[PDB]
């Protein structure tokens, strides 16, 4: 179920929670409530970035796995000679 | 960029003796390291084992660039300790965006923020740190024997000066002195190692020695015995600096003697740079065919060291009562796992080695941050223990003992849970990130027939888990020896804070007490992120693990 | 953390519990005590294990009628 | 007393079809082939992943 | 969304709910127990919906969820016949464990409630994950919450006990981990469906058997490795003791149904004589010592070592009767062990502050209700009929005997020796005189809280003792898959 | 004979119970083979459970002369008792005998 974007949005919210707990400051103080969209928004911004680098990592290993088979497939071809 | 940043920062530093500038010189250094990140990020769009630069003297690899960027982030995170004041005053009346961006808060902060503390008054501190980073990054990129020696020196000399930059501390001068002397012995081994290579081979190029080594791998007058045992002497000089046993004795003493904000950077960066440099050497010197040269591989020192680092690190840590001596022995047992993955040279073990080094460097940094923050939290707390009164240099190492942490879960519970998660991650407990690191290195070693070293490591870990649990047992199982300060919380003494608007006009005056004094956000956010990375690694492992899958594929391909 | 009923705690009983609790700290190796540890940890389980091995698959009752044997080996 | 009452309505009948409540439970818990098709696509996806890892890990140095 | 992931998250809502109310409403410590209690009841409801939908005759894992987002360590969840009753048991026990410490926990009530709710998520995930690396990730994750729980709410020697539970589990698991890692390097994965259909070389099976058996012999626990249990099951708080003897002990028994039986067939068939030697020696020694035990909690704890051997011998019997009775024995043991700790650790220790049997005598004169239930619980511990404990012991012992007659016979002494310590404990505490004269203050009987957690626990062991078809019916088809062998006239039909 | 009820349509194996000439990589097929081999061993065992029910009926109905009036049902039970045992699908799956 792990959406790369929903997780990192949830991740940013928990940093703000853990921050206030370590600082021993009240959670859900009303004038500071903006930090949860902000920490949460930054986490989503990171998640969009990860999603992009994940697309780039799938290709590079997809090319590599092809390149391994091709290296292996032509190796046995010369053996049958 | 790092060299322009050093020269520019040095010109500004050289026309001031104002100690109030140290905080802003540290804030500019973080900006400088962020440009270095933007530049090594742009340089990442090529697939190559290596590209010779600057007349063959330097090289760039995808592995070389991902590691400089990591060093730059780690340096930005450590540089935060000298860039922001430890404590803070927070009120709900100053908590909105308009408040932060358009209002000002006047109050006496000299004592609350420790404005004139030692960490805030050394003008040259970021500058000496940038030189160590300059030396670290140059070493990862070194392609020549002469380049290696100059780069390890530029890294080492700065670590001696950082260990001695607190000049009014008899404890730092001593730690600095031990480190300079025994590291100078370490460098004389490194110079002998390089010198024997050039003398027998006629070349200073690492690229030329790897070629001579690969030809000599066949299956009568000049058998290349020199490569394996010149590299052995060369290797011992680097096992001193990573503090792998049996060359580890200095690190517990030096790390315990120097201040804790300093021991954070000195105990982390040298390992990342030195281990990455050794990785390329181990890959390009491995004889795939079994041979007489294989019987004498310089890499058996690494197995002997990893073996010894496992036993020594966990056992001697059993009876350590000093928290900095405990943290250093924990490092000697973790560099044993790193060494074991570096000595089995295989795709799986190189992935494991790369993952372990990054995760341990972020985890050991969390451990240092929590430790530093815990001893800045004790500002509104008081104790009556004779031992805590008999300590030395309490300003440079606020927390020196494990027992000083007794009952910390009753003073601040989440910071105590953060340290519990980090310690449990050093143990190797799932589903934390440290378990996965340890499992990846065990999986690689089991696959490659190192069954005996795998058995040592698992038995070793249970021994090391004993002293990790004594730390947690201290946090959770007893009561605090620290008490709220009776006058900072007395309901009769309160300082006046006053809130002004965008143009020097008063809005509201406030009276504040000690319960309105908290950790500054940059440290609580940093601890919060690393704790949650460690905690939730299982839901966020794909991009990090794939980054190491691809780097190993480039190193072992073609 | 709560308080309980009032009990006539007997120091002889109280101290007997302390020794039973703490007896593990005073064990030593002797000619007698290694023999006891050796019989009950080594010899006895080795005896069962030897018999289990020596009579494994040997018998089966499942539907052995008249004129057939319980044994199978 | 309740046990007898509940048991009587539980019985479908001598030859009658299962009661309205008797069909409702079987309808929600039908899963004629939902689990099998879902399981087989999952095992295939990890078969293929296992082969990819086998390729990458055993690549020649 | 899968119902299985609903099971894993509701306790996380409870943890989040518990920790933020102080930011909303000096909130009373009563409220957080109300949230923690309700959160466990919700897990029980969902697990009961899952059982009402569960199909008892399907090989495919049920209530799985599509992922199609494969990472290196994804979390897959499944419910088949063997694992569902273990999940069912966990969601039944956890509400009772919280109620058992409703008054006994005074300080750090938030911490105690958060650990147990976390502890529930981790324990369900063990029986729900669908690969062996996930199994290990969750079977070792319980160590930190259990370590802190013991040393934060434990008895006088809690420090020694917490160090024993952590360092024996960690060591045994590391030997297990070296085996799981070897399997993954051979098969290329750990997913149950892929991994089960892989075979292994005989030598591999033997070395894979060890490590796993080192691990499960520590966590059974078999005699000679059982010192962590006597410390960490006594010094623990009552709720932690209930979870440690009803749920944690049963992860190893379930780990035989995923890690030993289907993937190490040859290895098990040839090493049973070691296991039955250890198992019979365990029954025999763990009965004599518990006959001489003075700590009332330690006697109840160490009788679990006696019974855990019987169902450990039933899962290595390669018999459909032994394997089923073994699950029934470990299911019934959870009810009776839970009640006995409530009786000893919760009803006596609360009133008297002591656990020395020297101080207890003739409580039947003053506690008629406690004597009643403490007698059914003692009969169930002795495997008396009408109790599911009896059916599990009987079915395990037939399987053990049918597989190795001498070992089952030496296991069959349990009928003689379990009644010996279960009734000797009963006549010393409930009977044996008027009342102990060390009581300088008369005792109240069971409260309504005590009367209802015991009434449930003995209800489950009795109802499933008259009609064990409730558990046996859904166990049959899936446990058929974990047998190894063939008949000359029924194999290879064409 | 008795018509097959609707419940005996989904749980009826669609494939003869063997592992011969099958592909283990086809997960849908491997499971059905395992299921079908389990279905037969269980039916065979339950034949024993009906012949005993039939036998027990005679045993009361005859009594003294039970050893010479329903011994024909007795032999059937012994034959099933000797063979009908749930033994699983794992030895079949991992070993091939090939006559
Ligand atoms: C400007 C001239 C000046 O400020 O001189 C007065 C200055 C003192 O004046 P001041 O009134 O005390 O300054 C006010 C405050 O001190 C504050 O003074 P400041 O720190 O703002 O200015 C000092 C000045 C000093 O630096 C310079 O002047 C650059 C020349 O500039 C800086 O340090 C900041 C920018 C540094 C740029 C670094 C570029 C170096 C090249 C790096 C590699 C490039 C590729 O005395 C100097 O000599 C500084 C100039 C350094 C001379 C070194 C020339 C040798 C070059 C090798
Ligand atoms: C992997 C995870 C990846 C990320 C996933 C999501 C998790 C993170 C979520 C985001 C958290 C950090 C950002 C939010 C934040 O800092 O809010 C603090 C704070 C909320 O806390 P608070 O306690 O309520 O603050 C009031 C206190 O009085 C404040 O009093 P004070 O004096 O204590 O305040 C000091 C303040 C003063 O600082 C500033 O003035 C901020 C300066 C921002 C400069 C922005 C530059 C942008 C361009 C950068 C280059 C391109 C990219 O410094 C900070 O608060 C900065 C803390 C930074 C902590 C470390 C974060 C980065 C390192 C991450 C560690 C990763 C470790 C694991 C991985 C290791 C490597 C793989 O909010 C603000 O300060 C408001 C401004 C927020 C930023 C500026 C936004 C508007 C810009 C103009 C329009
Ligand atoms: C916290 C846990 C989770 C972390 C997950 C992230 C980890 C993986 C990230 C891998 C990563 C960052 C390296 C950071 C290293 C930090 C230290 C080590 C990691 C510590 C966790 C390196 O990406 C490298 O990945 C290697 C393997 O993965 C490949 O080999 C390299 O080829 C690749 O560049 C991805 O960087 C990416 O940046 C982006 C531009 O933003 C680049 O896109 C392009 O760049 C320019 C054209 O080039 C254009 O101007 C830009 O418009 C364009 O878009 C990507 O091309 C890539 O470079
Ligand atoms: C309070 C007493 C309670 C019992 C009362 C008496 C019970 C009597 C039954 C004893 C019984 C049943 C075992 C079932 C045990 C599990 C059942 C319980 C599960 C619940 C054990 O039978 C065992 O007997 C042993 C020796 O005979 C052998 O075991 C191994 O031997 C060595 C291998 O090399 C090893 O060295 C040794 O280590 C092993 O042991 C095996 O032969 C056999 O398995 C069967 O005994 C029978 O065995 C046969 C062949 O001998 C014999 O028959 C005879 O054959 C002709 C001469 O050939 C005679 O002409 C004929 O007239 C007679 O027919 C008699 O012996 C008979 O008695
Ligand atoms: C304090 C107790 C110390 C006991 C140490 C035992 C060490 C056993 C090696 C561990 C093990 C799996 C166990 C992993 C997890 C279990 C934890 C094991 C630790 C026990 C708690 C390696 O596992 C790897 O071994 C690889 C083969 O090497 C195979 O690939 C896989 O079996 C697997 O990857 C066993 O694999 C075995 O494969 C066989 C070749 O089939 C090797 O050759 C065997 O020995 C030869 C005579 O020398 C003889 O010719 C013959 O008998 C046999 O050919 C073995 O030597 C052994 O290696
Ligand atoms: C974490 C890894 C660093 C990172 O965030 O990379 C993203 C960024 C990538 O930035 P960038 O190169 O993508 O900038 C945008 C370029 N265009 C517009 C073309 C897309 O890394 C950095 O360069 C940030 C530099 C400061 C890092 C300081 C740490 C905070
Ligand atoms: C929990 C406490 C249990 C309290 C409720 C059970 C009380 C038992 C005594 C009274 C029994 C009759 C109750 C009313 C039922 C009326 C009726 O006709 O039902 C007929 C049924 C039997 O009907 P049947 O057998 O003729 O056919 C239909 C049932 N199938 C086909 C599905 C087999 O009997 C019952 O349902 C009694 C209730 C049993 C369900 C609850 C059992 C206790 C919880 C077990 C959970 C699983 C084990 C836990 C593992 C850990
Ligand atoms: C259901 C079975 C029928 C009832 C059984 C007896 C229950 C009587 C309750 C009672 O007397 O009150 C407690 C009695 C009440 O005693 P009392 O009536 O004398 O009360 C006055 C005296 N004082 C207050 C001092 C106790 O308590 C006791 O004295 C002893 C308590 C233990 C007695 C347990 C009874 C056995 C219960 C289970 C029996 C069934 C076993 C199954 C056999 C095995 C199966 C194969
Ligand atoms: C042995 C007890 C036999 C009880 C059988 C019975 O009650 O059956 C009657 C009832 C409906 O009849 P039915 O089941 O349909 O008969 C044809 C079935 N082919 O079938 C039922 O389901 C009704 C069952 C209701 C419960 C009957 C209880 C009988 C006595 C058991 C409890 C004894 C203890 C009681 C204590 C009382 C204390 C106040």
């Amino acid at each position: 179920m792990v959406n790369r974007i929903l997780f990192w949005t949830g991740f940013g919210l928990a940093v703000r929670f853990w921050q206030l707990g370590i600082e021993m400051r009240p959670f859900f103080n009303r004038k500071s409530l903006w930090a949860y969209p902000l920490f949460g928004g930054v986490g989503a911004s990171f998640g969009y970035w990860l999603q992009s680098i994940d697309e780039k990592q799938t290709k590079m290993l997809e090319e590599r796995k092809q390149a391994i088979l091709e290296k292996r497939a032509r190796r046995a071809q010369r053996q049958a000679e | 960029m790092i060299m322009i940043s050093i020269l520019s920062l040095l010109l500004s530093t050289s026309v001031t003796l104002r100690r109030d500038m140290s905080i802003l010189f540290n804030r500019i250094s973080i900006i400088a390291l962020a440009y270095c990140i933007l530049h090594d990020t742009m340089s990442l769009s090529f697939i190559s084992k290596g590209i010779g630069l600057h007349g063959g003297l330097l090289h760039i690899t995808n592995l070389t660039q991902i590691f400089h960027i990591f060093i730059f982030i780690i340096s930005i995170l450590i540089l935060q300790l000298t860039s922001f004041y430890p404590r803070k005053v927070w009120i709900p009346e100053y908590s909105s965006l308009k408040d932060i961006f358009f209002n000002k808060i006047l109050y006496y902060r000299t004592k609350i923020i420790n404005k004139m503390g030692e960490h805030m008054k050394i003008i040259e501190y970021p500058l000496i740190l940038l030189f160590v980073i300059s030396g670290a990054v140059f070493l990862i990129s070194t392609n020549d024997l002469v380049s290696i020696f100059l780069s390890i020196e530029l890294q080492s000399y700065g670590l001696y000066l950082l260990s001695t930059i607190y000049r009014n501390s008899e404890l730092s001068t001593t730690g600095g002195l031990i480190y300079f002397l025994l590291g100078g012995l370490s460098s004389c081994f490194i110079l002998l190692g390089t010198s024997l290579l050039y003398v027998n081979s006629g070349t200073t190029s690492l690229d030329g020695l790897y070629i001579l080594n690969s030809i000599s791998d066949v299956n009568s007058w000049y058998k290349p015995y020199y490569l394996n045992f010149s590299l052995l002497i060369f290797s011992i000089g680097f096992l001193f600096k990573v503090s792998a046993a049996p060359f580890h004795f200095w690190s517990p003493d030096v790390y315990d003697a120097i201040p804790t904000i300093v021991t954070t950077f000195v105990a982390i960066i040298a390992k990342i740079s030195i281990f990455i440099f050794l990785l390329e050497l181990v890959y390009y010197t491995n004889s795939n065919a079994n041979s007489y040269l294989s019987e004498f591989s310089w890499t058996y020192a690494l197995l002997i060291s990893s073996l010894l680092s496992l036993i020594i690190g966990t056992v001697v840590g059993l009876t350590q009562f000093r928290i900095k001596r405990l943290l250093a022995y924990s490092t000697i047992s973790h560099v044993g796992f790193i060494l074991l993955a570096l000595s089995v040279s295989s795709i799986e073990s190189t992935q494991a080695f790369i993952f372990y080094l990054i995760q341990y460097s972020i985890s050991n940094l969390n451990a240092f941050f929590i430790l530093i923050t815990i001893g800045f939290s004790l500002y509104g707390y008081v104790t009556n223990n004779k031992e805590y009164k008999s300590l030395l240099d309490k300003n440079n190492s606020p927390i020196q003992l494990i027992s000083q942490l007794k009952g910390y879960f009753y003073i601040n519970p989440l910071l105590s849970l953060s340290l519990a998660i980090t310690i449990f991650s050093f143990v190797g407990v799932p589903p934390l990130v440290g378990f996965f690191a340890k499992q990846m290195v065990l999986s690689a070693a089991l696959d490659n027939g190192y069954i005996f070293l795998s058995l040592i490591a698992i038995i070793t870990s249970v021994i090391g888990a004993v002293y990790y649990l004594n730390v947690i047992k201290e946090i959770f199982f007893y009561s605090p020896e620290h008490e709220v300060n009776p006058v900072l919380n007395e309901s009769d003494s309160n300082f006046s804070l006053r809130i002004l608007n965008e143009k020097n006009v008063l809005i509201r005056s406030v009276l504040l007490k000690g319960r309105n004094i908290f950790i500054s956000s940059p440290f609580s956010i940093t601890i919060s992120i690393i704790t949650n990375v460690i905690l939730l690694f299982i839901f966020m492992n794909k991009e990090w693990l794939s980054m190491g899958t691809i780097l190993v594929q480039i190193l072992f391909s073609a | 953390g709560l308080q309980h009923y009032k009990i006539a705690m007997d120091p002889a009983l109280v101290r007997l519990g302390s020794m039973i609790s703490n007896r593990y700290k005073y064990f030593r190796w002797t000619k007698r005590t290694a023999l006891v540890s050796f019989m009950y940890v080594v010899v006895v389980p080795s005896t069962i294990g030897y018999l289990a091995y020596k009579t494994d698959g040997l018998w089966d009752l499942r539907a052995k009628r008249r004129g057939d044997l319980i044994s199978e080996r | 007393a309740s046990s007898f009452v509940i048991y009587n309505i539980s019985r479908p009948g001598p030859n009658g079809e299962p009661s309205s409540l008797h069909k409702w439970f079987s309808k929600i818990s039908d899963y004629k082939d939902e689990w099998e098709t879902r399981n087989t696509l999952m095992a295939a996806a990890l078969e293929q992943a296992a082969h990819d890892k086998h390729l990458l890990l055993t690549a020649e140095r | 969304m899968s119902l299985l992931y609903v099971l894993l998250i509701i306790p996380i809502i409870g943890i989040f709910l518990i920790s933020t109310i102080d930011s909303f409403y000096f909130f009373n410590v009563s409220y957080y127990k109300k949230i923690a209690l309700i959160t466990t009841i919700l897990n029980l409801i969902v697990s009961l919906i899952i059982y009402i939908l569960f199909d008892f005759s399907n090989n495919q894992f049920q209530f799985i969820q599509e992922n199609l987002d494969l990472s290196f360590y994804d979390i897959y969840l499944g419910v088949d016949g063997v694992s569902i009753y273990f999940v069912l048991l966990t969601t039944i026990i956890m509400p009772i464990a919280l109620v058992s410490n409703w008054n006994s926990i005074t300080n750090n009530i938030k911490s105690y409630l958060i650990i147990m709710l976390l502890l529930e998520t981790l324990l369900l995930a063990v029986f729900l994950v669908l690969d062996v690396l996930l199994f290990y990730i969750f079977f070792e994750s319980i160590l930190p919450p259990l370590f802190i729980l013991i040393g934060l709410f434990g008895s006088s020697n809690k420090v020694r006990a917490s160090f024993y539970i952590f360092l024996y589990t960690l060591l045994g698991s590391l030997f297990l981990l070296l085996s799981i890692l070897t399997m993954s390097s051979i098969v290329g994965t750990t997913y149950f469906d892929v991994l089960l259909k892989s075979s292994f070389e005989y030598t591999t099976q033997l070395f894979l058997f060890f490590g796993i058996f080192i691990a499960f012999a520590v966590k059974t626990p078999v005699w000679g490795l059982n010192s962590w249990l006597l410390r960490a099951h006594v010094e623990s708080p009552l709720g932690g003791s209930i979870v440690l003897a009803a749920i944690v002990l049963k992860l190893s028994l379930y780990g035989v149904f995923r890690l030993i039986l289907p993937i190490l067939p040859q290895a098990s068939l040839n090493l049973t004589y070691i296991v039955y030697a250890i198992g019979a020696i365990t029954v025999l020694y763990a009965s004599f010592s518990t006959l001489r035990t003075v700590d009332v909690k330690e006697l109840i704890a160490y009788s679990s070592v006696a019974h855990a051997a019987i169902y450990l011998m039933g899962v290595f019997s390669n018999t459909i009767q032994g394997l089923e009775g073994a699950i029934l024995l470990g299911l019934a043991h959870g009810f009776v062990s839970s009640g006995l700790f409530i009786c000893a650790g919760g009803i006596l220790y609360d009133r008297t502050g002591t656990r020395l049997i020297y101080f207890f005598r003739g409580l039947t004169q003053i506690m008629p209700l406690f004597s009643l239930f403490f007698f059914i619980l003692c009969l169930g511990n002795a495997g008396t009929p009408l109790t599911l404990n009896f059916v599990g012991e009987f079915m395990s012992l037939y399987g053990t005997l049918e597989r190795l007659p001498i070992a089952g016979m030496l296991a069959s002494t349990s009928i003689i020796f379990s009644a010996a310590y279960s009734i000797y404990m009963y006549n010393r505490i409930a009977f044996g005189g008027s009342v102990s004269l060390y009581f300088i203050d008369c005792f109240r009987d069971l409260t309504k809280r005590e009367f209802f957690i015991l009434f449930t626990l003995v209800s489950f062991t009795v109802i499933l003792g008259i009609y064990p078809s409730f558990v046996l019916d859904g166990l049959h088809y899936n446990i058929s898959s974990v047998v190894y062998g063939i008949e000359p006239n029924a194999s290879y039909l064409t | 004979p008795t018509p097959e009820s609707e419940a005996f349509l989904a749980k009826k194996p669609q494939v003869p119970p063997t592992f011969d000439g099958v592909d283990y990589e086809d997960n849908k097929r491997l499971k059905q083979a395992q299921d079908a081999i389990i279905r037969e061993q269980w039916v065979q065992v339950m034949m024993g459970r009906l012949v005993r029910e039939e036998l027990s009926k005679c045993y009361y109905r005859e009594g003294v002369n039970h050893l010479e009036k329903c011994g024909k049902l007795r032999e059937r039970y012994l034959q099933l008792l000797a063979n009908a045992k749930v033994k699983g699908y794992l030895f079949e799956q991992q070993n091939y005998w090939s006559k």
